[PDB]
């Protein structure tokens, strides 16, 4: 029988079993109780996930330069109804943000006359530059007004008196933050009376505007130590340089240039850019434009580029235009100072065509580093490599694991990777899963065996792998 | 009472995968707005399924029969395809999905920058589970109550991440993330677990139609509160999406962890107090909901004379089934040891598809052959036939997407069947058992203090 009788149960119904049964109901919860126990033991023990680390503005994504109106739109017009369509090209590239040009009265070499508040008409009112600010904010992109108050001169700092206009700053940072602007570009330092200190001060009244509101302290100067001292004044800006430039045309000289910068930066805010602002499409070619468009995305920091950049605008080589005053050729139809000697690939339509175009290279690039926290923040260690192999590993500020691997020029290399150069918190899978990579032909989603990787001309190689460390 | 029924269903039965169905949806497919869809879906098919329990209902009132009806027409035997695999399958596979989803709550708090590895997701869900069979070994109007404090809190539970999702809604947070989008596939993809998993987050409905149908009110209209209560269903489903596509973005939708957390830290204030142990307590009234539905049904078991009925039973110290519970207990913690939510989620997605398959290939047979269904609303066989064919093409894309875990369930489904014979259709049992049996059973009758089932 499955069931014993009560009434015989109750003959029957000794301490053998009923105070049996308590003795093991006690072990039954005192088990519970032990459960329990490792439960909460096993959670004190366990570790702790790295607590994200992470800045807005600076060390991510990627910014853009504008300076005239008709040449950032192909145009023509060069309206602020333009920049606004550009706008939403922009937001296709999913760049964070852009630079407004040097929108307000600047002078022909005159410091009295300029006014850093007062907008220019010939770019439009701030009423219109307002709804621009609006619809950019609508669009997600951020603003910063570049404030070189001899824009329309010679020198933008007139080579004379500063101080004037220094005020002048001060109260357009007001003017603009009226209009809308989260921030101001700055140029060339070697002709300002001790910028450091002016930057220091100015990006100080604008984090009493907000946080946030961030000036570019962008320079035509390639001393590090130098640019090293406006860091020690001021850690706060954003960078553009010259001394980015001395990369010139070599590899390993590139990658420690790098290292160089990042030695002075320290843990500040990063950011890169070769030059100042100058169309580094106009400053060198495709072989190593695009490995370098690819290399300073993917280097700790904000990189920061001109546009005109990504459409490959070599205005050096386009009749029509000089790189002093280039104009985006980003359509079919936005030819007219240069009509039908320049092809799609120029323009943003045949290289929306093209996925290993500057376009479509970048925004694959941007669309993954808006994925990628790790490309966002994180520690791309020094990885050592060949000649010409520019290779990082990428630490993701929490677990998950970058590598990349640059062949610098066209040239038929082979991986070259010193992986016993790293550490255990770099230590590295071999199933590089290829992100990207510069000659488009090569299998990216793959997980490319690292130790029988073979390099191609031109070929760099954002890889991704789980956080071996 | 429909409107009752309705509550007695909606403010019950829901969420049980609303924190799991989310990346269980869109890492299944990829639109996002079609997978949000399939919620809808989800709750169009428990529609469907509900009408027909109603039909079942009403064709055969007889013996209460909430699956044992289909037996009345397709015989005894299948009691164990159905009932006993649920038994097996069902419930505690959703016990332990539900209470490692617990678990996995629990956790993020105290690690709340990354999806926290196996720690108290397990260990804690099975003390919580123990602890819940204590509560409900505990004279069962208890544990009620404590469910009741749960159901509160339950559909609080709801509240704190749907009122959020309004809030955001009101700023226009809708546009903001109105690129997400539909379409239409020609290919006819996408993974069964996802059309499982609306369903699965509002499941166990299913037979309380029946309980309806008992319910103080016509039977005609207990398919209008079904009727009502499935959009209110799916409208509860968009809401949560709302949330979860206002607060919460697509993007954090993929962080694959309990995103009630996830939610609550994309809220001001203390968050940790906005999205608080309610999940935890929903949880808690889902898992005492389903160890009651073993402990019950394993006391119909022994009412059918299918099993010993030592195993149910007081416990006289409480009058509860303890020993029903007891059983539940190791039937949850392997499930729970097996750990794998979706693969534990691929074991219900059979057994409901072929299980309520069975009701309405019975309804279907019946309207073509001996009719009469009683049908309280005037649906046709399109309801459930719309219905089979669904699930059982879920069955058999779900058997290709995972063969394993898919084959092994379909087995235990099979093992229903000889296990049946040797609950009912035995050779012969032996003398020395049965004397054994009672000797023991004796034995553990007189350690837990008794009253059989009379």
């Amino acid at each position: 029988t499955g069931l014993s009788k009560e009434e015989l149960l109750k003959v029957a119904g000794s301490p053998g079993w009923v105070r049996t049964r308590w003795a093991l109901l006690l072990l039954f919860w005192l088990g519970w109780l032990g459960m329990l126990a490792g439960a909460v033991v096993i959670i004190v023990r366990a570790p702790r996930c790295r607590e994200l680390p992470a800045q807005k503005w600076w060390h991510t994504g990627a910014l853009y330069r504008i300076g005239d109106l008709q040449a950032f739109q192909g145009h023509g017009a060069g309206n602020l109804a333009g920049l606004k369509g550009r706008l939403d090209y922009l937001s296709s590239l999913k760049v964070k943000g852009l630079v407004l040009g040097p929108i307000h009265k600047n002078q022909k070499d005159d410091v009295a006359q300029t006014d850093l508040l007062q907008i220019d008409p010939n770019f439009g009112s701030k009423e219109d530059f307002d709804s621009l600010l609006q619809s950019a904010k609508k669009k997600s992109i951020r603003v910063i007004l570049d404030l070189t108050p001899n824009y329309r001169g010679e020198n933008s700092w007139f080579s004379t008196q500063v101080d004037t206009v220094a005020t002048k700053v001060k109260d357009a940072l007001e003017f603009w933050l009226q209009a809308g602007v989260d921030g101001f570009q700055v140029r060339d330092i070697e002709n300002l009376k001790d910028a450091s200190s002016f930057l220091a001060e100015w990006q100080n009244i604008t984090k009493g505007f907000s946080e946030d509101r961030l000036l570019i302290a962008g320079t035509n100067s390639s001393d590090l130590q130098q640019i090293l001292s406006l860091l020690e004044s001021n850690k706060d800006l954003l960078l553009t340089s010259s001394y980015l430039s001395d990369s010139g045309s070599t590899g390993e000289h590139t990658k420690s240039l790098v290292t160089q910068y990042l030695n002075a930066t320290g843990n500040r805010w990063c950011s890169w850019s070769l030059s100042q602002a100058r169309l580094l499409t106009s400053f060198l070619p495709a072989q190593l434009l695009r490995l370098y468009q690819l290399m300073l995305f993917t280097l700790p920091g904000t990189p920061v580029f001109s546009y005109g950049d990504e459409i490959g605008l070599d205005a050096a080589a386009l009749p029509g235009q000089p790189m002093e005053a280039p104009v985006m050729l980003w359509d079919e139809s936005s030819f007219p100072d240069i009509p039908g000697a320049v092809s799609a690939n120029m323009t943003v339509k045949g290289q929306s065509e093209d996925p290993g175009s500057l376009l479509s290279l970048f925004r694959r690039l941007s669309d993954q580093r808006s994925k990628e926290r790790s490309l966002l923040h994180g520690d791309f260690h020094a990885f050592s490599a060949g000649p010409g192999l520019f290779s990082y590993i990428r630490h993701w500020d929490q677990n998950e694991r970058f590598l990349v691997v640059l062949n610098f020029g066209d040239v038929g290399l082979s991986a070259g990777l010193q992986a016993s150069d790293l550490p255990a918190s770099a230590s590295l899978p071999a199933k590089a899963d290829l992100l990207l990579s510069t000659q488009p032909g090569r299998e990216e989603g793959s997980p490319l065996e690292l130790e029988r990787l073979k390099l191609e001309p031109h070929e760099g190689l954002l890889l991704r792998f789980p956080y071996a460390a | 009472t429909l409107l009752d029924g309705v509550s007695l269903i909606v403010g019950t039965i829901i969420g049980a995968g609303i924190f799991v169905s989310p990346k269980g949806v869109l890492k299944n497919t990829g639109s996002v707005g079609l997978s949000l869809v399939i919620w809808a879906v989800c709750g169009v098919l428990s529609l469907f399924g509900a009408l027909c329990y109603a039909e079942l209902g009403t064709t055969i009132p007889k013996s209460g029969g909430a699956y044992l009806y289909i037996l009345e027409t397709f015989g005894p035997l299948p009691a164990f395809l159905r009932g006993w695999n649920e038994l097996l399958i069902i419930r505690p596979a959703s016990t332990a999905v539900i209470s490692l989803a617990f678990g996995n709550y629990i956790l993020e708090p105290f690690f709340p920058t990354c999806e926290p590895p196996e720690l108290a997701i397990k260990l804690l869900a099975a003390v919580g589970i123990l602890l819940l069979t204590v509560l409900n070994s505990l004279s069962v109007k208890w544990s009620a109550r404590v469910q009741d404090f749960f159901t509160a809190a339950k559909l609080l539970a709801l509240l704190i991440i749907i009122v959020p999702g309004v809030v955001q809604l009101i700023k226009g947070q809708t546009q903001n993330f109105k690129d997400a989008f539909e379409g239409s596939d020609p290919s006819i993809g996408g993974l069964p677990l996802a059309f499982y998993s609306g369903l699965y987050a509002y499941v166990g409905w299913d037979y309380l139609n029946f309980v309806t149908e008992e319910v103080k009110n016509p039977e005609k209209n207990i398919p209008l509160a079904i009727v009502i209560s499935m959009p209110i269903v799916t409208v509860a489903y968009v809401l949560t999406n709302v949330a979860y596509f206002t607060t919460l973005s697509p993007e954090e939708l993929l962080l694959s962890n309990a995103v009630a957390v996830t939610f609550g830290e994309r809220l001001l204030g203390n968050f940790s107090w906005a999205v608080p142990i309610f999940v935890a307590l929903s949880c808690f009234g889902s898992l005492n909901g389903s160890l009651f539905a073993m402990s019950r049904l394993f006391y119909v078991a022994a009412r059918e004379g299918h099993l010993p009925k030592i195993l149910s039973m007081i416990h006289v110290r409480r009058h509860t089934p303890l020993p029903a519970l007891i059983v539940s207990g190791p039937l949850t913690a392997i499930m729970l040891f097996l750990g794998d939510l979706f693969s534990l989620i691929n074991f219900m997605s059979f057994g409901t598809w072929l299980f309520y398959g069975l009701v309405v290939a019975g309804l279907i047979y019946l309207r073509y052959k001996k009719p009469d269904l009683h049908r309280p609303i005037k649906v046709p066989l399109f309801i459930p036939i719309l219905f089979l064919l669904t699930c059982l093409f879920l069955v058999a894309v779900s058997l290709y997407s995972d063969p394993v875990n898919c084959g092994i369930g379909f087995v235990i489904i099979l093992t229903g069947v000889p296990v049946y014979f040797l609950f009912v259709y035995w050779d012969k049992k032996p003398k020395w058992f049965r004397r054994i049996s009672e000797k023991i059973t004796r034995h553990l009758q007189l350690l837990l203090e008794v009253v059989p089932e009379e």
